[PDB]
């Protein structure tokens, strides 16, 4: 909830603007927050409409778009590699750090719901943790990690009476 | 002393009612050759908010060139100020120069190539001039065009999700160009956000407008309707019966590449579709709808993989990437994974045996969630019927519907 309000404020501030063009910090915050909420279309259009002069002046937009491009191709190792390659001063740090947790949860849910037997290396690549950490993490969940073959087996995850009276009163006129 | 007479008459008429004579007086103008309106503009607008000076601003914008010297932006602020403080129903009494002024502002912004300052203006200039939210005005087209030229598709969503059911007469004017522009630009906006279920509907509304000639908004809307129908469904949906005969006789022959594209996208063969797309590259890139055809190409594989579920129960990845022509078990696995992630398919992947199992169980109808969904749909139908009954009762009392 604390991020949606910031996104709305950034959108309104960009829309008002001192002549259409907004400041680079709000542009970067908008792009990163679009990446957070899985608004790939909106992030792509925002990158399209950002002035080239702002892109030349501020080089962090390049890194944010690199992360967004890795997200757009659904390349989880690329996402995790490119997230930990740049930083700012308390402007994108909380949102860029919540992006990692969101990607982690998304990858874990996808592995749970789309697989019945996944190799340990592939699971570690999807999550981003090392292989031993990936295997030892799923202990309370009971995912039945195998040895030798290193196969991981994901586990599959009043007003009613008033409404009826309204329906009858509609039907009977 | 003509200016003194005009300002005195405006002051007397304002805060006195009788809008008819004020409208007649302000319409009895256009002889304003005196281009010193700047000092008389911010001298009479204090009384009775901002209901007058609309003709003055329209005259200022009529020049089309050298409006207010290098400080033209100042004029913009005036318009901005006006749009923020005009208010009242006095604007609706003259809803012919308001739309004209908005058209002039939109054209100026488009030529100036800053199509984002006005997005916030032709948003408070729409809900302040229209009767209700379900009334289509001639500024919806300008708002959609402005928020389309500058890629900001989010401001227009509250003005597109509403189903328009009345159309402003605007004291004249309002040709079919505004109707076509609104229902074409809204469809393009919805396509840009990958809302094909509603972009197809918007294009369909654009095509079936009554017509007696050919326009270049009903052609390059039929052409895009074909592509969106191929992307969303598997076939070109049939246009409604009440469609005009122009599309079925004249517009169709010009769209011959797209009918060939559909015919190839009628027999499941990605290679033939790629060959045809590459053959007709110039035609598809001249109309600027390139990248909507690559979506058809990438959707053919998804359609084939979905058709695989209607027959099989467990398919090898190597075997799967031989009936859909995916060239490798890894590409088939990634296609199935992407399809599962987006909810298009119900399947599970077994990397141990290298198989994919198809489940096909969306939902059993034994939960309160489906009860809530049914209740919401029934509420929508009830509101629809209530509106229909209101319209019929308003047509029953019509004196013209008493002699016949």
């Amino acid at each position: 909830f604390s991020f949606k309000k910031l996104l709305d404020q950034c959108e309104n501030q960009e829309l008002e603007a001192p002549g259409g063009i907004a400041t680079p910090p709000v542009y970067g915050q908008l792009l990163a927050l679009y990446l957070l909420h899985n608004d790939m279309n909106n992030a792509r259009y925002l990158w399209k409409r950002i002035p080239p002069a702002i892109k030349s002046a501020n080089s962090e937009l390049g890194g944010i778009w690199s992360v967004g491009q890795r997200i757009w191709q659904r390349d989880f190792p690329g996402i995790y590699t490119t997230i930990n390659a740049h930083q700012w001063s308390e402007t994108v740090q909380p949102i860029m750090e919540a992006l990692r947790d969101a990607t982690r949860r998304r990858a874990f849910a996808l592995v749970s719901q789309a697989y019945t037997s996944i190799i340990a290396d592939d699971f570690a690549a999807f999550v981003g943790l090392p292989v031993e950490e990936a295997v030892k993490g799923i202990l309370e969940q009971g995912w039945q990690a195998d040895s030798t073959t290193r196969m991981v087996l994901p586990r599959k995850p009043e007003q009613q009476l008033a409404r009826l009276t309204d329906y009858v009163a509609f039907l009977e006129n | 002393s003509a200016l003194e007479q005009f300002v005195n008459s405006v002051r007397q008429l304002s805060a006195q009612g009788q809008m008819t004579q004020l409208c007649e007086l302000i319409n009895k103008s256009g002889e304003l050759l005196a281009k010193n309106l700047s000092h008389l503009d911010t001298v009479l607008g204090a009384l009775d908010v901002q209901e007058h000076s609309l003709g003055v601003l329209a005259v200022l914008f009529v020049k089309f060139s050298m409006p207010s010297v290098p400080d033209f932006e100042t004029l913009f602020s005036q318009v901005q100020l006006f749009i923020s403080t005009c208010n009242g129903e006095h604007i609706r009494y003259a809803t012919d120069t308001f739309a004209g002024l908005c058209h002039q502002l939109t054209n100026a912004l488009v030529e100036r190539k800053q199509p984002l300052r006005g997005i916030g203006i032709l948003k408070q200039a729409i809900d302040k001039m229209q009767m209700n939210t379900n009334q289509l005005t001639s500024i919806h087209a300008d708002l959609c065009q402005l928020c389309l030229l500058a890629k900001c598709f989010k401001p227009a969503l509250p003005y597109l999700d509403v189903d328009m059911m009345d159309i402003c007469k605007e004291n004249g004017a309002y040709d079919a160009k505004h109707f076509l522009c609104y229902y074409y630009y809204g469809g393009m906006i919805y396509t840009g956000l990958k809302n094909f279920e509603r972009a197809l509907y918007f294009y369909e509304q654009a095509i079936t407008t009554p017509a007696m000639a050919v326009s270049h908004i009903m052609l390059e809307s039929y052409k895009k309707y074909i592509l969106v129908s191929l992307i969303l469904l598997g076939k070109v949906q049939q246009l409604p019966k009440y469609t005009s005969q122009i599309v079925g006789r004249f517009i169709k022959p010009l769209s011959n590449a797209y009918h060939e594209l559909a015919q190839v996208y009628s027999t499941n063969n990605p290679s033939e579709l790629r060959n045809l797309v590459n053959k007709h590259s110039e035609t598809f890139t001249r109309d600027n709808n390139m990248g909507l055809v690559k979506q058809c190409l990438s959707s053919l594989y998804k359609k084939n993989i979905q058709r695989l579920t209607k027959t099989f129960l467990t398919l090898s990845l190597q075997d799967m990437a031989s009936r859909v022509q995916l060239s490798g078990p890894q590409e088939a696995e990634k296609y199935v994974l992407h399809m599962i992630e987006d909810g298009e398919i119900f399947a599970s992947i077994n990397q141990k045996d290298g198989m994919v199992s198809f489940h096909d169980n969306p939902e059993k109808y034994n939960n309160p969630a489906m009860l809530h969904n049914i209740d919401q749909e029934m509420l929508k139908c009830i509101e629809l019927d209530e509106r229909l009954k209101a319209m019929d009762q308003e047509i029953t009392v019509n004196p013209q519907f008493v002699q016949k």
